[PDB]
RNA sequence: UACCUGGUUGAUCCUGCCAGUAGCAUAUGCUUGUCUCAAAGAUUAAGCCAUGCAUGUCUAAGUACGCACGGCCGGUACAGUGAAACUGCGAAUGGCUCAUUAAAUCAGUUAUGGUUCCUUUGGUCGCUCGUACUUGGAUAACUGUGGUAAUUCU
RNA sequence: UGGUGACUCUAGAUAACCUCGGGCCGAUCGCACGCCGGCGGCGACGACCCAUUCGAACGUCUGCCCUAUCAACUUUCGAUGGUAGUCGCCGUGCCUACCAUGGUGACCACGGGUGACGGGGAAUCAGGGUUCGAUUCCGGAGAGGGAGCCUGAGAAACGGCUACCACAUCCAAGGAAGGCAGCAGGCGCGCAAAUUACCCACUCCCGACCCGGGGAGGUAGUGACGAAAAAUAACAAUACAGGACUCUUUCGAGGCCCUGUAAUUGGAAUGAGUCCACUUUAAAUCCUUUAACGAGGAUCCAUUGGAGGGCAAGUCUGGUGCCAGCAGCCGCGGUAAUUCCAGCUCCAAUAGCGUAUA
RNA sequence: CUCUCGGCCGAAGCGUUUACUUUGAAAAAA
């Protein structure tokens, strides 16, 4: 019951629908608090589903007391599935990016560069 | 090089932007439009950089693209469209309205504004030419031409423009006694009243202005706004009233200002 | 083009004469009064008051009603009495002149250990400093060069985690209680 | 920190240079535990170049008869997603280097009342007194037949 | 009518012209759906001309290093000017015809050189100065060397084309294709300089575009270029034929303060490493935060130059004997070397310190 | 420093032309 979050910058996006603020953890003793771990603790602090809020950019100061973080609070799902970056909701297990390297498609851009009409489609 | 350039470095950019130094290599680099893209802001700073309320230079083009902008009344998709001096930004998701004024350092200010206030803006006149079977014109500083104009409107004057029309409703000349704005040069920011105007032919008018605290300063011809008639400003003025405070007395603000706190 | 910063500048000035003697005895006395590591930590404390020296002699030049000596020479002073170098009755432009490498010196976190008590010697406030177990107000120091502020002097403590103030023992005392 | 010191004679005082001294930059030697920033094939050869990548592009809104998928409903011009190709736009910017070049480049200061300007923004766009309830011919993609050792050839 | 400091300006009127290698006056797409066969509302593409924006170009004034073993140059072939035109986006010997005979020069023209791209700047510096500025910002130029074009608003464009000169790849010998002073990488050159790595997440740019792309740029790797912080130990009890403070005339009496050639004892503190986890990030690393292990010759050893004077610090010991060698300079070495080769000891800077050159 | 006008206070002219000095405005960011 030691972990505490405090947020100071707090501001409502009404055109991109989130509570933007800035995210302060005081933990006194322990590492720095899991990402998992916050999203409830906020989620109970705002009345909130922890599918909802996105937490990034956690940043422990010296000494080893607390941690600065950013941190958003979006009205739904589908909002914080248009509105958000995709690495950040890569991390939720929402968004699977490809398996193409990119050096790969480069290859496969370069190569049907030398062929016309339909077998631009065969190539690769 | 050959033909036009299409980026902005960072460094070269304005000064009043306030773009830090290790962000990245590139400026925002302004599209295109009524102002010079050294006297603009582009709509890009003035959402992530001014009001915080995106994040990256993607959230901009997310907010843009929703059609939530308004620049002069018209709505704008471009993330980059120079707004200018006297351009008002009305955000209607919200319920905001601004205007861009130039404070007392030199730079722009977030200058938020009243509804009943942003149905209006005020231009100056920049060349007055007839033409096209005898119809008079203007031109203001925003390009805005507006044709059929009052017969004692002149060069150098100022208009007062209906923004959801585009029509002039009423206007104040260039004289003496009049409250004015340098929009340019060192004095930029800067509210007086216009003392002097001394005339040099075939080179600029020098415009001596007045302080409301009686600092006396001069500027070009072309870095003056005329913006009220008498001493009463037709727009309203940012937190600071158009003064420049002398750096000795800008501290003591502040460590006289610490001094409420408790 | 790039990102970057490339905006660095040296901290200190080695003399024009390297094997002179009575400079070489002064410089070593303090550093055995101070318990610095290395001339250069005298080098760098004549680098701070030889820029402070300098600008105020350039401004004794200017006139008393000048508008630039009475801006930046209050503003020089403030930081002289911040840091404590300065008093608050000796504030003409002129007390400047007056100061030494040793008032700069005794400001430093690594003396102020030593002359609060909370070490025995001077070089047993290098390592509680160095070890972490010095903290100021509520952020734990790890370095002896920290120039205490005035007002940052009444909080100087040991450092929560620590053995010596916290209370969790160290590597050595647990593996000794571990072989009792 | 507005500084000097050894060297000419048996000894002296000078001229005067050599030599030391301190930065700063390129190389280089010996050494190198932690941590934060950070330059980096310029100098000689603006010498020569394997291989790979560095410039592409679709919205509701130019052209869809590819079943390539699937979808109502099967006389329903065109449901849709859409490769390809036509069309439009960009490729004139960015990156690299410093060979040229000495009133040249360039810097500050003015001028275009001696000129062009895609784009953007505003204007203007029944202002002309004289088959239209919609005009004409090709051409890719596609199908099919080929050439050449060989090319983003045709 | 309106203007400028000044128009041969802007408008107005009149007479005509208006290029078939044509000048505008819309045969275009979408979404909601309608109001009384008509009348429709928001957009998207266009579009001559004007204005604006982004520029570009051509000019004005002032300014630059060395050289006189460069003192007269320019003028057939445009050099300076005048007139008429051609061309060109336009002003002009820009170019052509006819004229005039001019134009620059110790106030250094003209010619040559530059280990010359120019600035913003950088090093040093009392004050004055001197030297560097290829190099990330602005401006110029150029894509092996000259030259000519197409397209387009914009290019004399080289990640476009056509030649020629120079190299050079394939070839079935008829032909075909080239241009790293982009990012990597290779060879060569040299005293002299990093990975054929990951990503469009950041900063921004391009496109029909909220979606695609970007060796721009970002992130790592190499990196003692260089700059910042900063470990390699601290403390206590004994003992000293150590010092100092109070007394004893002096011997000598003390936790009062200091010191160590104590490899004397003693626990307490900790990183460097090893390493789960979180955090960081596009994904990783690194640092920050935390488990657990982690120091007694704390072998988890600090080096680079020096000890005659300049100039801090040994005419100590052994070897060599004008030899080997040292030494920036002065000097050292011929059998007692304060100087070489070494051992010990000491000194200076210290994760850095020598050397060479500017 | 003065002549023809506007509400005693501004225009317009100067006086032989400059160098000097002081103020102003214009001078990219880094």
């Amino acid at each position: 019951d030691t972990v505490t979050i405090r947020t100071r910058k707090f501001m409502t996006n009404r055109l991109l629908q989130r509570k933007q603020m800035v995210i302060d953890v005081l933990h006194p003793g322990k590492a720095t608090v899991p990402k998992t771990e916050i999203r409830e603790k906020l989620a109970k602090m705002y009345k909130t589903t922890p599918d909802v809020i996105f937490v990034f950019g956690f940043r422990t100061h010296f000494g080893g007391g607390k941690t600065t973080g950013f941190g958003m609070i979006y009205d739904s799902l589908d909002y914080a599935k248009k509105n958000e970056p995709k690495h950040r909701l890569a991390r939720h297990g929402l968004y699977e990016k490809k398996k193409t390297s990119r050096k790969q498609r480069k290859e496969r851009k370069n190569r049907m560069k030398k062929v016309r009409g339909t077998a631009k489609a065969n190539v690769g | 090089a050959r033909g036009p350039k299409k980026h902005l470095k960072r460094v070269a950019a304005p000064k009043h932007w306030m773009l830090d130094k290790l962000t990245g290599v590139f400026a925002p680099r302004p599209s295109t439009g009524p102002h010079k893209l050294r006297e603009c802001l582009p709509l890009i700073i003035f959402l992530r950089n001014r009001l915080k309320y995106a994040l990256t230079g993607d959230e901009v083009k997310k907010i843009c693209m929703q059609r939530f902008i308004k620049i002069d009344g018209k709505v704008r998709t471009d993330i980059t469209y120079p707004a200018g001096f006297m351009d008002v930004i009305s955000i209607d998701k919200t319920g905001e309205n601004f205007r861009l004024i130039y404070d007392t350092k030199g730079r722009f200010a977030v200058h938020r504004i009243t509804p009943e206030e942003a149905k209006y803006k005020l231009c100056k006149v920049r060349k007055i030419f007839v033409g096209t079977k005898g119809i008079p014109h203007l031109v203001t500083h925003d390009a805005r031409t507006i044709r059929y104009p009052d017969p004692l409107i002149k060069v150098n004057d100022t208009i007062q423009i209906d923004l959801e029309t585009g029509k002039i409703t009423d206007f104040i000349k260039f004289d003496t006694g009049n409250l004015c704005m340098v929009t340019g040069g060192a004095n930029l920011g800067r509210i007086g009243v216009i003392t002097n105007r001394e005339r040099h032919p075939g080179s600029f008018d020098v415009v001596h202005v007045k302080d409301a605290n009686g600092n006396s300063f001069a500027t070009r011809l072309s870095n003056i706004f005329v913006i009220g008639k008498g001493n009463k400003p037709w727009i309203s003025l940012p937190r600071g009233k158009g003064i420049r405070l002398t750096i000795a007395e800008e501290r003591d603000k502040r460590l006289a200002a610490k001094q409420s706190s408790g | 083009p790039v990102a970057r910063s490339w905006v660095c500048r040296k901290t200190y000035v080695t003399p024009r004469r390297p094997f002179e003697k009575s400079r070489l005895d002064q410089e070593l006395k303090l550093i055995g009064e101070y318990g610095l590591r290395n001339k250069r930590e005298v080098w760098r404390v004549k680098f701070t008051l030889a820029k402070i020296r300098k600008a105020a002699r350039e401004l004794l030049t200017l006139d008393e009603k000048d508008p630039r000596r009475l801006f930046e020479g209050n503003a020089l002073l403030r930081r002289l009495v911040r840091i404590g170098v300065l008093d608050e009755g000796k504030m003409k432009l002129d007390y400047i002149l007056g100061l030494k490498i040793e008032d700069f010196l005794e400001r430093r976190l690594q003396t102020q250990v030593f002359k609060l008590g909370l070490a025995k010697s001077i070089h047993h406030a290098r390592v509680l400093i160095r070890q972490r177990h010095i903290r100021v107000r509520k952020q734990v120091v790890n370095i002896p060069s920290f120039i205490v502020r005035l007002d940052s002097q009444k909080h100087i403590d040991f450092s929560l985690r620590s053995p010596y103030g916290g209370g969790r023992p160290g590597r050595v005392k647990r593996k000794n209680a571990k072989k009792g």
